[PDB]
């Protein structure tokens, strides 16, 4: 359509960049943290307490991260624990990963609003699909309960 | 075809799980999902950052 | 990129300071074990003086900083 | 020498960490400053 | 000559003045500053803002309101605090409009400053922007659409005003389901004005599309240790008495006796008193007890021994609402239990929310009072949706009370703008360029507007001014593609209060800013 | 740098230069109307290409293979 | 990411860079600063202006001379310095139109940051720049009169 809307600011651009990086910083930090093999973080604070732990909303919480995308990845670790109770770190992990992806995608030349709208189409089928995948368990069955608790257990 | 083909750490590869017994509810992926989603595009309606 | 207020250390260097810190503390004591072992004279910086062969007085008297030696303090 | 009104961004934020590591110590100085004048000047003077 | 540049000096130290170029000058800054901070933040598809507090708790805010962004920023600028006061004031005043009043006083003043440039009085641009808006005021009066008479209609529109007022928020992605959800919150008030009755309750966790509405009222408080944790058609006595270690509000009474066997049969009357208190309490025949004030551990056992549950704690709001909800009275007095009406409801229980416990009042008499559960991801998120609704139900109560309506999307801007041109058009003098500068700023906004979505801005404000001057006074911008298009079919209405105040508001505030000719500042404490 | 959305014209010049064989199909900057790069006369040198490719690879290649800062 | 704005440091002490909007800014600010000093000394009816040296000699020099006015002011504002150049080489090719030629550019900077503020591509601007000053300096050769035969 010829030279198209000028882009006079570039601030914008920064900022979300800035948050990006920001996300994906405290996604690599907690992505050792992760899984059977995954092993523990010592954290201590600015008194003399001394944590050591591998829960993702507990590693989060303890550390004074400072940046604005980093507390709202806080907000959302502590959230999944309030929900859900485990996965704390596999939220953050999606979380970070699906902006460094938005990195790529805004320098593409996409505006950051076709993105959320793919982003919630795409959240949309992929729930229809781990719904598809899932398998109905009752909880008169121990088998399965015990594999579950072991499943949360194997990675602490 | 393989839905449960799943990283083995057992035996160093890749193998089905459900014989390995490593199974967690759905409200736990479908909850991480979507609440990862809605930081996402919350963040992504942000441009500017004000100090008070 | 993190933007944490402090002071990081990952993968073999924190292992390794780890190691120094329980090592440390296990020659503290490494020569009062046994009948052919000797006993410590403390001092408590006010003139206090006890001298002992007991482990745990002696971890429980000094003042230590790294928190892997209080762990083997504690235990 | 114009446009005064910035309301600034998060270049501040990018510096906090030196920001809080100068105030951290200026806070120190400040308490042990504080102790002091509890009694000098305040019972020197008279 | 001047005080500051006076051989002697006239000031104390660290006070200053500025004379009319350079009050004028920092004026002019500080509104155009406050102007573009704000905007960029209006219409659909504008973003949010980071507020990131400097303070020992740094509290972190991310929202879209141009009000709280206003609010907490370290403001030094005096024009820029009388601009800020505006926002507030719009914001008590009505939900909605703090952006676009903000950015309508900043275009006005910007247009001020050009005709200063170009060699005009302030007294000339104060009167022409006076008669361009008591031209655009009654346009807009002229314009405004009422539906009130037709329930249908009004039901309609108070559809899309919410749609509208939430458009630019983050709700914006459950827009329907919000909106809906706004209606009928608004709607169950029976005409009341009081907001106070609407409660929103955040919790962390879950998907922003599951918060909901609730049938009936929920609490957050607490049930005695033994009482029952469940009733059905419950009579509920709401209070507000004591009943924690009640004395006789004799101050200078006392208890002087020779024998501890004395102050034993003292302490015995004293809750042999209490225990008639709950007696009288239990004549009226009651199933639930709602206290505003604490409930000590004596008549706690006296309740559950009667199976009564005995909420204690609720505060004077808590009270209000569930007064509003059930139809009880609030009483302090158990003498005359035949004067005091009882709260019925069909079921009280105890819901699990998130990790949360709150008691749940369902199949309510009355109902006139709404509780909203929030869920979401962030607390930035909670707090944002929290926000978002409380604009829009002020926005909905506010149609409520007038249910005159206005079209959006620049629609009224533009009309106003061609009204106020149309006046110009026939004015001799510089108060012809004064509304012409007026008229400039108003199509400015919906100029914003179409900025913020990165669409052709200058073609579509040419092709709204053709079409307004054409005849076609509903049409306004289409958001969903880039074009124009019928505001009336397409269901983008707002509130003619709200753009009244806007529009009465900005000219105000402009005006007052440009009668200043000189700023002096006090030596700061 | 010339207003034109970056991802969709050079998948369309990408895509056009797979359809027919044509390696002169670049991005019309100054907007003449045409796509191919030998009517509007854009010309580069080989060796300035290559160069350009051959130093790229290299310092990308240093900078892959430095892990260690020891700055005072 | 900017080369600022990253948490990676890459500057020595007191270098700084400033981004698109900052730098328009303050050239923008710069230039129509300069051009606001100079006028107000053009035309028949222009005042003069008081230049004091804040030096050791303190030299006075009250002048109108646009050349002169803009020698003599200490100017941090890159832009400024492209505008001072501007004036001097003006005074060393002719004698006039010293002022003249600061008042327009900064005129025009102050149309070219409207123009941005518009959402148009400086590239876009000095295209039709161009074009303007073409046509201009056509239909000036064009009103040009000549007398240098009649003595
Ligand atoms: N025995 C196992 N074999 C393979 N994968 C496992 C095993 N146990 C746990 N996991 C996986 O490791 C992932 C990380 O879980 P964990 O490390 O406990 O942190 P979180 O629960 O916060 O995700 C889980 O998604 C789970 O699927
Ligand atoms: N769907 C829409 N289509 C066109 N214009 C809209 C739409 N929603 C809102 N607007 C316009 O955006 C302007 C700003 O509204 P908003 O940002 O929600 O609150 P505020 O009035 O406080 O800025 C309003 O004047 C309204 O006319
Ligand atoms: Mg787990
Ligand atoms: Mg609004």
């Amino acid at each position: 359509r010829g030279k198209g809307a000028y882009q006079d600011r570039d601030k914008p651009a920064q900022i979300r960049f800035s948050n990006i990086s920001a996300a994906k910083a405290v996604a690599d930090a907690i992505r050792t943290s992760l899984g059977p093999k995954g092993m523990d973080k010592m954290i201590q604070d600015g008194k003399g307490d001394v944590t050591i732990t591998n829960d993702g909303a507990t590693i989060l919480k303890q550390m004074q991260v400072l940046h604005p995308a980093a507390r709202m990845l806080v907000e959302l670790s502590k959230a999944q624990d309030i929900e859900a109770g485990d996965g704390t770190t596999s939220v953050v992990i999606i979380a970070g990963s699906l902006l460094d992806s938005c990195t790529k995608l805004l320098q593409k030349g996409i505006h950051p609003t076709i993105i959320s709208e793919s982003f919630q189409k795409a959240l949309e089928k992929g729930i229809e699909i781990l719904t598809d995948m899932s398998r109905p368990v009752e909880l008169s069955d121990r088998e399965t309960l015990l594999n579950s608790a072991t499943t949360s257990l194997n990675s602490k | 075809g393989e839905k449960t083909a799943g990283i083995n750490v057992r035996k160093g590869g890749i193998s089905n799980i459900l014989e390995e017994l490593v199974v967690q509810p759905l409200l736990v992926s479908v909850s991480a999902l979507t609440l990862a989603t809605e930081t996402v595009r919350s963040i992504l309606k942000i441009d500017d950052v004000v100090n008070t | 990129p993190l933007s944490v207020f402090g002071d990081r250390s990952t993968g073999e260097t924190i292992r390794s300071q780890n190691v120094m810190a329980a090592a440390s503390i296990a020659n503290i004591v490494k020569s009062s074990l046994g009948p052919v072992g000797l006993d410590k004279m403390l001092v408590d910086d006010i003139g206090d003086v006890t001298i002992t062969n007991d482990g745990a007085t002696i971890l429980k008297l000094l003042e230590v900083e790294h928190p892997a030696a209080k762990v083997l303090c504690e235990l | 020498l114009a446009g005064e009104g910035i309301s600034v961004n998060t270049g501040p934020k990018g510096v906090i960490n030196d920001w809080r590591r100068f105030k951290q110590l200026e806070t120190e100085q400040r308490e042990e400053q504080c102790r002091e004048m509890e009694r000098l000047i305040k019972k020197l003077s008279m | 000559a001047s005080l500051s540049l006076a051989p002697v000096n006239i000031f104390k130290a660290g006070a200053d003045e500025e004379r009319a170029e350079t009050a004028r000058l920092t004026s002019f800054i500080g509104a155009i500053a406050i102007g573009d901070l704000v905007k960029s933040t209006l219409g659909p598809k504008g973003m949010d803002k980071i507020l990131l507090s400097s303070g020992r708790d740094a509290s972190l805010m991310v929202t879209n309101d141009g009000a709280t962004i206003l609010k907490n920023i370290g403001v030094d600028n005096p024009a820029a605090k009388v601009l800020v006061d505006m926002s507030r004031v719009q914001d008590d005043e009505v939900g909605d409009g703090t952006t676009s009043v903000t950015v309508l006083a900043a275009e006005l003043l910007r247009e001020a400053e050009s005709l200063i440039a170009k060699k005009i009085h302030p007294q000339t641009i104060i009167a022409g922007w006076r008669e361009a808006t008591k031209a655009a005021r009654e346009a807009l009066l002229s314009s405004a659409v009422d539906h009130g008479s037709d329930e249908v209609k009004f039901r309609q529109d108070l559809m899309n005003i919410a749609g509208t007022t939430l458009s630019s928020k983050l709700l914006t992605h459950h827009k329907d389901h919000f909106t809906k959800l706004a209606v009928e919150a608004v709607l169950r008030l029976k005409g009341s004005g009081n907001l106070e009755a609407i409660h929103i309750i955040k919790k962390l966790g879950g998907s922003l599309a599951d918060s909901y509405l609730d049938e009936g009222f929920l609490l957050d408080k607490k049930i005695g240790v033994n009482q029952p944790k469940r009733i059905e058609n419950a009579k509920i006595l709401i209070a507000n008495t004591g009943m924690d270690t009640d004395k006789i509000k004799i101050f200078g009474s006392r208890v002087r006796v020779d024998s501890t066997a004395k102050v034993a049969e003292i302490e015995h009357a004293e809750k042999e008193k209490m225990k008639e208190k709950v007696e009288r309490i239990l004549k009226h025949g009651i199933n639930c007890f709602i206290n505003r004030q604490l409930i000590y551990n004596y008549p706690e056992q006296l309740f559950g021994a009667a199976g009564v549950m005995a909420i204690e704690h609720a505060d004077f709001a808590g009270v209000e609402r569930l007064a509003l909800v059930t139809g009880g009275e609030i009483a302090s007095t158990f003498d005359h239990p035949e004067l005091v009406k009882l709260g019925s409801c069909k079921l009280i229980e105890e819901v699990m929310i998130g990790e949360d416990k709150l008691i749940h009042f369902s199949g309510v008499a009355l109902g006139e009072a709404c509780t909203i559960v929030l869920r979401g991801a962030t607390q930035q998120i909670l707090d944002e949706a929290e926000r978002s609704l409380h604009d829009a139900l002020c926005v909905l109560a506010q149609t409520v009370k007038d249910s005159r309506t206005v079209y959006g999307g620049g629609c009224s801007e533009m009309l106003m703008a061609h009204a106020v041109t149309q006046l110009a058009n026939r004015t001799p003098g510089k108060e012809a360029v004064a509304m012409e500068s007026y008229a400039k700023a108003l199509r400015m906004l919906p100029t914003i507007i179409a900025d913020n979505a990165g669409y052709d801005s200058a073609d579509l404000v040419a092709q709204l001014r053709a079409a307004h001057s054409e005849g076609n006074t509903t049409a306004g911008l289409d958001m969903r593609e880039g074009t124009i298009g019928d505001m009336a079919i397409l269901g983008i209405t707002e509130s003619f209060q709200v753009k009244r105040q806007v529009l009465l508001s900005a000219a105000e505030a402009a005006e007052v800013i440009l009668r200043v000719d000189n700023i002096i500042k006090a030596a700061p404490r | 740098n010339s207003g034109m959305n970056p991802i969709q014209t050079m998948t369309e010049v990408r895509a056009r230069q797979v359809k027919e064989m044509n390696p002169a199909l670049g991005i019309d900057c100054l907007h003449k109307g045409t796509n191919d790069m030998k009517q509007q006369h854009v010309i580069e040198t080989l060796i300035g290409k290559k160069q350009q490719i051959s130093l790229a690879t290299q310092m990308v290649r240093m900078i892959l293979k430095i892990d260690d800062i020891r700055k005072p």
